[PDB]
């Protein structure tokens, strides 16, 4: 059960969801607790006096915010999530993210097309580090470009490989990918000539 | 205090080391067709405001320090 | 006896004038022609008024005086009968028409039953006898119809449940609000009132076409005039349901666009493949159909075309025929080219326009293709365009055209969108669109992002307008909170429509989390939606929202447009940005969107034009002056190449009228080659651009203009019938008018360009300084237009932020989710609904007042083109045509590029408007205008005849008010300020040569004495209005150089100044010390709060006071704290009896509801003819509100204080408005003084120049060391008369005090410690103290009267020290200061360290041994463990010394106490052990976690209850942890200082209250009956009764902020440090 934080009625599912779940046993998941700190500490001093199933578990995924109370960072187990550390980091988590039987598919060009993404997103990602020059700023390449261009990439493999084991790389729609990477999924991001 | 002390020797120095006048561009007939002039007056007139309003401020900051005048909500917030 | 023969006539008329009455589907009669009975009432009351103007009136006066009080009686009925009238119609539609409301709501349709019986029985009545005054002479008829008013409000407010409901049933009725809603199905049988709603529902009907029955729907029609003809015209008669029926319109609509569509397909097919087209043939192809159909019939044959020669050329080495497409592209370009060279019908102007929009993007596209070597219809460089196909065989005529790009396709909505504005294809609109497609495939959001002005709102709505489909332009706030943006989102989802809603980021983070759940819902159903497995056969597409199961139109989509540079903006979270595809939309083409623009509106140099314009333009932006409200970006190009247009056909009309009239030879072509382009372009730039313009800009923007377009010359019209309406307007008005250079003539300029801007733009801003003729400039302007062309001009000037913005634009409640009206909202959708025919009237709405971000960036969709009035509940409201928005400013430091770009700037400088101007209007006023209401008129011409030389240009008034501006006030200086100041001090001296001729009746004042007085009283007035907000030395520098400058006699004092003298009646100057003796105060009266020691200060402050009080001028005391601002304005008072004060203290927290408790209190709102009015319940007596702080109240982070917002416009337009129902209040025998300490102070803000323009200011500082000796001097002879050895003591007594107090006053300030302000106010309490330990001796020796000086200097001085080297440094000085004024006394005996008074131990305050006061307290202690509290107490000095200055300040009289130390020190159980010493009861607050504010005003009301009616003593002990809310310190500073809270007993409270009073009094023996009198005598008891002892840590930041917070916890209450133990 997921519930985005922020309203009174979104408190009520909140509330009503953690009392089912630590019943039946199911994952609920609150985003942006971030936004209700003191919600968050009331939230902790319920589940502090809690008896829940073995099976429930309860996920809050916020921003690395101040505002967030200490009693609940100390109740929970924190998890970071950020930028991997390098190019082979972010290639690892582009690969494992990826289901095996997405890149499978008919045509054996689209693995190589799918490591030519991962090595473009890592290239991206990891420039962004160094703001001045990588590039002119911190521009949000993120997750949902990946997705995008791996959407993209699958709709025309599929349109010009209509099923067939093998395509020519002649064959490949270089000119569609490449333009709808500048001009659509990564360029629409970029504000600068 | 220790504090004033300090913030008066560094106002001193700031007025020492910040020029004292700029005088503005005159306009004439011939002088408006130039696009340089034209730039040029807006550079000077910007630096003539910005430099009267910054070495009154620190004349101000110098005199506060020395206690001859007393401090004002712009002065209390500029010193701060 | 012209007006006897008009009085016949009116009589004539209503005695023939009957109701027209017509059958309404035979129920009833109903009153029509409510237009012509409004303006016969209004023209009679007209001619009334104007009798009143003659004086033969008076032979007639009482009769006519009765004509208009029924004249004004049928006008009131007639303002409710018809809104009355016209909700039964709608209702009865509701509860007849409907048979399910019955079963639903069975209530109110009963309780409507018994009101329609009602209503038709007085319908019957009015059609037995359809006279009007036979109808206006009903028994209690208006009583009647106010009732019914009532009843028929509440239950249309009781029909909400059944108005979801049918929105439910008809989608599109989501975008309609509840009172429309009811109009249009309570009106469903008669259909010619639906026709102003279609606008709401539908993108382009405004109206659908009926037949002469009305039952048959034959078609739509558009607001240009367009009409499409239904091939199966809807039946109304087989479904009379409107649901129903507006469906079968909405299909019948879609079905027979795409008819059309395929019609005109067919059609367009020979115009390609074609090498020459006929124009003729091509332009009635144009005519036939509509523009949305020719632009997609030309944009299906292009795209064809060119798949069909990308086929042939497939092979590669094949010819090439996209050749022949650029071909013929090219030729029907040059014949729509040379077709939009000659005249042409607007509407096929504007389609020959968006053809050659469409075809110059098709042309660059083929061009683009053949440069390409494009040779196969599969690649990308032609995908990645937005082709269109069209498929004749597809059975479905909704599926025969498919629009894709890359690989998105859709399908075409078949919207009737009308006339739309196309906007230029440029590369960022290509390129957006293949963004927006690419995320509309994937089920995805769009977000264009970037700076303002980019097209990202216009981008959006015009890829909807190119698939088809209806966009929503929402414009966000803050208040689209989670259930708003889901009801909005049901109802897109319903309609199947595009929501654009644009500034997203303006919604609160947790909101847009929350609606990220919404959003992502509705993606997820729309997916679902996409996938060929589901079957429209199944079950509909459906979403959760709302907690309900809302169907999913596959057409519907969401885009938000925001700003992400704005500072202050919410952060989307990642889980909501994640849904939206973004793209940065931050440099336009603006080069081709010119060249396209100026090429299809005729321009035969349009290339040229355009490569001109916009480097100009960019010229403009980077080499004149930096200013705020400079815009030089596409909204201003966009406004300038449409004036250019439109310039454009007003020269060709010209030239055609020119030719007509001057024999007969008219050709387009020769016309269109001989017309200056350049010229036309240079005007509409000018027109635009020289309004916003600064002083210096001027010449170096015509410079530019010559570099940029060498020889073209802009030469403005001469608006000869404009002028001379204006001329005959400024001279009625008393104002200054002037042609080019004369006295007047930069601002009769300003104010033509205000005209000029009116024309080209539907919001204004006037910015300039205060006082630079900004508001006088747009009145005239509405006046001379209302004169000319003959249409009434109303305006309605609403300040923003004087009222919250949730009482300016309106509310949703968070529970039942009703919508209430703001102050905006109401006065346009009043506007829009014409009851009373608003629409057929100029309607300006000025937003005088400033202009923050927060308010007026709700307004962007208003001031933009879509002219749309967004509310969070779903409702837009189109701005009429007759209606600009008008925003009256000072400066636009705050206000962001958007708001400054979306309108017409006019820049008012200070020079517009001249001194000299303002001194002919004063003069003109002063010999015009009487001051009583003649003798005063001819003193008023002979005072300004004297005037006269002194008030010109280079005179003594000008050069006076020039040196003055070099001086330095407490206030900043305007010149306004010390104008109003001095014209006022001159209608006082004309008032005064008045009261001289009337004391004096048989010899008045002749011209030489009056000549001498005028003209010394201008000088005294010219000092005290220039320097009297400045110290004594700036006074003095002003009257040494007046001295230098004038030619006035004036005193021949060596060093005297002139500010010491005054102007006798007697033309002479005569000394100010002339008034001032040496009085003797009685012994009982010794520095009592009333008494006043005459000095030369408050003399002269007194009479200045006088002289702005009796004039009901709003004034304003600024000085340090206990100068005497309070006491001066009292002591002035005292002379006008007829005025009675009542005195608000202003606090941080301070907002105008303040004031509205007070007028709530001491005023009443009545009715009258002319509106409400608010006047003071006594009668005859003026209200003067006096604000003890008026520079305390928060200043937000734009600036602007919302009380002084609120006085400012109450003073300035003479009145307010009421939130509850919007309505004008007009004040009434209500004047304002404020004081105030000078804003350097901290917590103290400077004041807006815009409110320092009405109120002189000033300034009273601290009596000199020789005034304090006068006053003290005075008060110590008359204290020490009691004991007759002590009198030879009074002189050096008060020195030594004198002294001391100096000596502290320069030692401890406020750097050191916020609470460190000493004042008179110590002296005074310092001579009170003294004056109540000698009164009850008989005798005593010097030694005791220096012990008491002692005691009291450390009482007064001492008690609120910090540390403890102050306290010794005051112990020390005081010992000094005593030997050094008392030498040769007992030092030793009268300097005994432990320094203690008390009355504890005798019946007299007498000093007390430590020792014996010790043993008392144990004593007095063991009775409080055995009968209150028993916490055992150790006792030890400090504690005797305490509960001895607890005691002191019980004894007192409002005697309240600010205890501050740290906790667990006993201040508390120290405090209520002297209570239950002294008799009082201690009263404490028990705070829980569910304490709110009406807790605590409960509390309040029974302490107030209990100490004020029951005469019951009560010690009110509060701690600062009681304090949970700023309201609790706001109600404790208005008790602390006054002793009674304005609003805390309204209601039934107040009742009780009053009957309590009553009690009390008759238990006193008081005599009081009236509300009035209880209320003053329950005031003084509860100031006599209650002392607050207010208990806080010693906090360093926290008592800053308390000193501002509760001022009145630092003047009001004493403090004392107990701090920490030593
Ligand atoms: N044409 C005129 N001739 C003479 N006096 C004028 C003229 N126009 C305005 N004034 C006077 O000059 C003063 C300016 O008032 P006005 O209301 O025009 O100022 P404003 O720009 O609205 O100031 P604010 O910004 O404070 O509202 C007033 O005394 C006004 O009556
Ligand atoms: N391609 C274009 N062709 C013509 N006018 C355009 C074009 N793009 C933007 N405009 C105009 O620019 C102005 C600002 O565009 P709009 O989309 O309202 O701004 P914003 O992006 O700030 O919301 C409007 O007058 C709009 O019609
Ligand atoms: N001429 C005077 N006669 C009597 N009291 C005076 C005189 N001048 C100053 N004072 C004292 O100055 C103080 C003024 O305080 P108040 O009237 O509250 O002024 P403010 O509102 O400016 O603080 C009082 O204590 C008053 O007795
Ligand atoms: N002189 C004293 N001797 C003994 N106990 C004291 C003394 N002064 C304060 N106390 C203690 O203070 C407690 C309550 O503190 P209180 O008087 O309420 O101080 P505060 O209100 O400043 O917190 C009492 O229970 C008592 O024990």
């Amino acid at each position: 059960t997921s519930i985005a934080i922020g309203s009174a009625e979104g408190f009520n599912q909140a509330d009503k969801a953690i009392n089912t779940a630590v019943k039946s046993g199911r994952w609920v998941m609150l985003k942006n607790v971030h936004l209700a700190p003191g919600w968050l500490m009331q939230l902790e001093k319920k589940l502090h006096s809690l008896q829940p199933h073995a099976c429930f578990r309860l996920f809050l995924t916020m921003e690395i915010n101040p505002k967030v109370p200490v009693n609940l960072l100390r109740a929970g187990r924190i998890f970071v999530f950020e930028p991997p550390p390098g190019v082979k980091a972010n290639m690892l988590r582009t690969f494992s993210s990826i289901p095996v039987s997405r890149i499978c598919k008919s045509p054996n060009e689209r693995a190589r097309l799918y490591f030519l993404l991962a090595w473009f997103h890592a290239i991206i990602q990891e420039r962004l580090r160094y703001a001045p020059l990588g590039w002119s700023k911190k521009y949000e390449f993120g997750e949902s470009d990946l997705r995008s261009a791996c959407d993209t990439v699958d709709t025309w493999l599929d349109d010009t490989a209509k099923g067939r084991q093998n395509i020519s790389p002649d064959k490949i729609p270089w000119s569609a990918l490449k333009t709808l990477m500048a001009q659509s999924i990564y360029g629409g991001r970029v504000d600068n000539e | 205090p220790a504090w004033m002390r300090t913030l008066h020797t560094t106002a001193s120095n700031w007025l020492h080391l910040i020029p004292q006048t700029l005088s503005h561009l005159k306009r004439t007939v011939e002088n408006i067709k130039d696009p340089l002039f034209r730039f040029f007056e807006r550079e000077v007139k910007m630096g003539a405001k910005l430099l009267q309003d910054v070495r009154q401020d620190l004349a101000d900051v110098v005199q506060v320090c020395e206690g001859k005048k007393k401090q004002t909500n712009y002065l209390r917030t500029l010193i701060n | 006896m012209a007006l006897e023969e008009f009085l016949k006539q009116i009589r004539e008329v209503w005695n023939t004038y009957e109701l027209d009455l017509v059958n309404y589907q035979n129920k009833c009669r109903l009153i029509r022609g409510w237009d012509d009975l409004f303006n016969k009432v209004k023209e009679h009351i007209n001619s009334v008024s104007a009798m009143k103007l003659s004086p033969y009136y008076k032979v007639f006066e009482e009769d006519a005086l009765s004509w208009e009080d029924k004249l004004n009686r049928i006008m009131a009925l007639f303002d409710v009968w018809i809104d009355v009238q016209r909700r039964w119609v709608y209702l009865e539609g509701i509860f007849t028409g409907s048979a399910d409301i019955k079963h639903l709501l069975p209530v109110e349709t009963q309780r409507f039953q018994s009101i329609s019986t009602e209503f038709l029985a007085l319908m019957k009545k009015v059609s037995k006898s359809p006279l009007v005054m036979d109808v206006l002479n009903i028994q209690g008829v208006q009583r009647s119809l106010e009732r019914l008013a009532d009843l028929l409000g509440k239950i249309q407010k009781a029909l909400g449940e059944y108005l979801e409901r049918e929105r439910s049933s008809f989608p599109r009725f989501y975008f309609v609000g509840d009172e429309d809603l009811l109009e249009i199905i309570g009106n469903s049988k008669n259909v010619a009132k639906l026709q102003k709603h279609f606008k709401k529902m539908f993108a382009g009907v405004s109206s659908i076409i009926l037949n002469e029955d009305n039952s048959v729907v034959l078609g739509i029609s558009s607001r240009e005039g367009e009409e499409v003809m239904f091939k199966t015209p809807v039946s109304i008669t087989e479904h009379p349901k409107i649901n129903e029926w507006l469906t079968l319109v909405e299909k019948e609509m879609r079905v027979t666009l795409a008819k059309l569509l395929a019609e005109s397909v067919t059609e367009v097919e020979i115009f390609g493949k074609a090498t020459s087209i006929d124009p003729n043939t091509y332009i009635t192809w144009i005519d036939k159909y509509q523009a949305q159909l020719v632009v997609l019939s030309a944009q299906i044959a292009w795209s064809e075309n060119v798949e069909t020669a990308l086929s042939s050329m497939g092979g590669g080495g094949d010819a090439a025929p996209l050749h022949s497409v650029l071909s013929n592209v090219e030729v029907t370009l040059n014949v729509l080219a040379d077709s939009v060279l000659m005249e042409q019908p607007p509407l096929r102007r504007r389609k020959l326009e968006h053809l050659i929009t469409e075809l110059v993007h098709q042309r660059d596209v083929t061009r683009s293709l053949i440069k390409s070597k494009i040779d196969n219809a599969k690649s990308f460089e032609w995908l990645s365009q937005m082709r269109f196909y069209f498929d004749p065989k597809q059975t479905d005529v909704l599926q025969q055209l498919s629009i894709q790009m890359a690989n998105a396709k859709f399908n075409y909505g078949f919207e009737y969108l009308g006339v739309q504005d196309k906007l230029v294809q440029t590369p960022l609109t290509d390129r957006c669109y293949l963004t927006m497609t690419q995320a509309l495939e994937a089920r995805l959001g769009g977000s264009p992002f970037g700076p303002a002005g980019t097209g990202k709102t216009e981008s959006v709505k015009a890829l909807g307008h190119q698939l088809g489909r209806f966009v929503l332009v929402f414009n966000c706030d803050e208040t689209f909170d989670f259930q708003a943006m889901g009801r909005i989102f049901v109802g897109l989802c319903q309609v199947g429509a595009w929501g654009c809603f644009d500034e997203f980021n303006r919604l609160e983070e947790r909101m847009l989390s929350a609606v990220s759940q919404q959003v992502q819902c509705i993606q997820e159903a729309l997916r679902e939606h996409s996938n060929p497995n589901y079957d429209k056969t199944s079950a509909p597409i459906t979403c959760e929202l709302l907690n309900k199961q809302v169907k999913v139109s596959p057409d519907m989509a969401i885009f938000i447009t925001m700003n992400p540079g704005y500072a202050g903006r919410s952060n989307l979270p990642d889980n909501l940005k994640k849904l939206f595809r973004s793209l940065a939309m931050t440099k336009p083409d603006r080069q081709l969107i010119a060249q396209v623009m100026l090429y299809s509106q005729g321009f035969r140099t349009a290339e040229v034009l355009a490569n001109k314009i916009v480097p100009f333009f960019k010229l403009c932006d980077e080499q004149l002056s930096s200013q705020s409200h400079y815009d030089f970006g596409l909204r201003a190009l966009k406004s300038v190449l449409v004036s250019a247009g439109n310039v454009k056909r007003e020269r060709i009309q010209k030239i055609k009228r020119e030719k007509e009239e001057r024999g007969e030879a008219v050709d387009e072509g020769e016309i269109a080659e001989n017309l200056p382009e350049q010229e036309i372009l240079i005007q509409s730039v000018c027109e635009t651009m020289v309004p916003k313009l600064v002083a210096e800009d001027i010449p170096l923007l015509f410079s530019l203009l010559s570099d940029v377009f060498p020889g073209v010359q802009y030469h403005r019209g001469e608006m000869t019938a404009l002028r001379e309406e204006l001329k005959k307007v400024c001279q009625e008005m008393y104002l200054t008018y002037g042609d080019g250079e004369e006295v007047g003539g930069m601002w009769v300029e300003k104010v033509l360009q205000l005209y000029q801007i009116t024309q080209i733009n539907h919001g204004l801003m006037m910015v300039g300084p205060s006082g630079s003729g900004k508001s006088m400039a747009w009145r005239v302007l509405l006046k001379a237009l209302e004169r000319l062309e003959g249409v009434e001009g109303v305006a309605h000037i609403i300040d923003p932020k004087a009222i919250s913005k949730d009482h300016l634009y309106g509310t949703l409640d968070p529970n039942t989710r009703e919508w209430t009206d703001g102050l905006f909202t109401h006065v346009l959708r009043k506007i829009i609904d014409s009851v009373r025919g608003e629409l057929q009237k100029r309607q300006w709405i000025v937003f005088d007042g400033d202009v923050d971000p927060e308010w007026v960036e709700n307004l962007n969709s208003v001031l933009d083109d879509n002219k749309l009035l967004t509310l969070p509940n779903g409702e837009r409201l189109s701005l009429p045509p007759n209606v600009r928005i008008m925003f009256e400013v000072q400066d636009l430091k705050y206000a962001t590029l958007a708001t400054v770009s979306r309108c017409g700037m006019v820049w008012f400088s200070e020079d517009v408007l001249s001194t000299d101007m303002i001194f002919n209007n004063f003069l003109a006023r002063l010999r015009s205008i009487p001051l009583d209401e003649s003798p005063m008129l001819q003193i008023q011409r002979d005072a300004a005849t004297i005037m006269q030389p002194y008030f010109t240009s280079n005179g003594l008034v000008t050069k006076a008010l020039e040196h003055a501006f070099q001086l330095e006030h407490i206030m900043d200086l305007t010149r306004l300020r010390c104008l109003g100041s001095l014209f006022s001090m001159l209608h006082q001296a004309c008032r005064n040569v008045a009261q001289y001729n009337a004391n004096h009746p048989d010899f008045p004042m002749q011209i030489e004495q009056l000549e001498r007085y005028i003209q010394r009283y201008l000088v005294y007035a010219i000092l005290w209005s220039l320097s009297g907000d400045s110290r004594l030395k700036m006074r003095a520098e002003l009257g040494e150089y007046i001295r230098r400058i004038t030619t006035v006699p004036l005193p021949t004092a060596p060093n005297i100044p002139i500010i010491d003298y005054e102007v006798s009646i007697s033309g002479e100057w005569s000394p100010w010390q002339a008034k001032v003796p040496q009085i003797e105060v009685e012994t009982h009266k010794v520095a009592a709060p009333d008494v006043v020691v005459p000095t030369l200060d408050t003399v002269r402050h007194e009479a200045l006071l006088y002289t702005w009080l009796a004039e009901h001028k709003p004034l304003v005391l600024c000085g340090p704290p206990g100068s005497g601002k309070t006491m001066t304005l009292f002591s002035a008072l005292r002379a006008l009896p007829d005025m009675e004060v009542v005195g608000l203290n202003f606090s941080s927290a301070t907002t105008p509801e303040l004031l509205l408790k007070t007028f709530d209190h001491y005023c009443e709102y009545r009715r009258t003819p002319n509106g409400v009015v608010l006047a003071p319940v006594q009668l005859g007596k003026w209200l003067v509100l006096f604000c003890d702080e008026i520079n305390l109240p928060d200043m937000d982070k734009y600036g602007t204080q919302r009380v002084i917002s609120f006085i400012r416009q109450m003073v300035e337009h003479g009145g307010f408005y009421r939130t509850s129902d919007q309505t004008w209040v007009k004040l009434e025998r209500i004047q304002f003084v404020g004081a105030c300490n000078p804003p350097t102070d901290p917590g103290r803000k400077p004041l807006s120049h815009r409110f320092l323009r009405h109120v002189p200011v000033v300034y009273v500082d601290y009596p000199g060391p020789a005034s304090l000796t006068q006053i003290y001097g005075t008060f110590n002879r008359a204290m020490l008369r009691l004991i007759p050895s002590l009198r030879t003591y009074a002189e050096p007594l008060t020195a030594a005090m004198v002294e001391f107090y100096t000596m502290s006053q320069e030692r401890f300030t406020q750097d050191t410690q916020p609470h460190y302000i000493y004042s008179p106010r110590e002296m005074t309490r310092w001579v009170r103290g003294i004056f109540e330990a000698l009164r009850p001796l008989e005798t005593l020796p010097v030694e005791g009267l220096i012990r008491i000086w002692a005691h009291e200097a450390l009482r007064l001085f001492q008690d609120r020290l910090v540390e403890d080297e102050e306290r010794r440094w005051t112990d020390e000085n005081i010992d000094t200061v005593a030997l050094k004024h008392f030498p040769n006394i007992d030092r030793e005996k009268a300097m005994s360290r432990p320094i203690l008074y008390s009355n504890w131990l005798s019946k007299d305050y007498i000093p007390v041994d430590q020792e014996e006061l010790r043993d008392y307290v144990k004593a007095r202690l063991k009775v409080f463990y055995e009968e209150e509290l028993d916490v055992p107490l150790v006792l030890f000095n400090e504690v005797l010394d305490h509960v001895l200055r607890i005691d002191r300040i019980f004894r007192q009289p409002q005697g309240h106490l600010l205890l501050i130390g740290v906790s667990g020190a006993g201040k508390t159980t120290l405090s209520r052990f002297v209570a239950w010493m002294n008799g009082l009861s201690v009263y404490q607050i028990k705070v829980h976690r569910k304490y709110t504010g009406e807790d605590f005003d409960e509390d309040l009301r029974t302490v107030l209850r209990r100490s004020g009616c029951k005469n019951e003593k009560i010690a009110f002990i509060m701690d600062e942890s009681n304090v949970l809310d700023s309201g609790f310190l706001e109600r404790m500073n208005t008790l602390l200082a006054n002793g009674e809270v304005p609003g805390l007993f309204e209601g039934d409270e107040y009742a009780t209250l009053m009957t309590q009073c009553k009690e009390g009094a008759q238990k006193e023996g008081l005599m009081l009956d009236s509300h009035e009198e209880l209320y003053k005598w329950f005031t003084s008891q509860v100031i006599r009764n209650l002392h607050v002892v207010f208990t806080m840590n010693p906090s360093s930041e926290g008592l800053k902020d308390r000193a501002a917070t509760s001022p009145a916890l630092f003047n009001r209450c004493v403090l004392n440090w107990f701090g920490d133990w030593s």
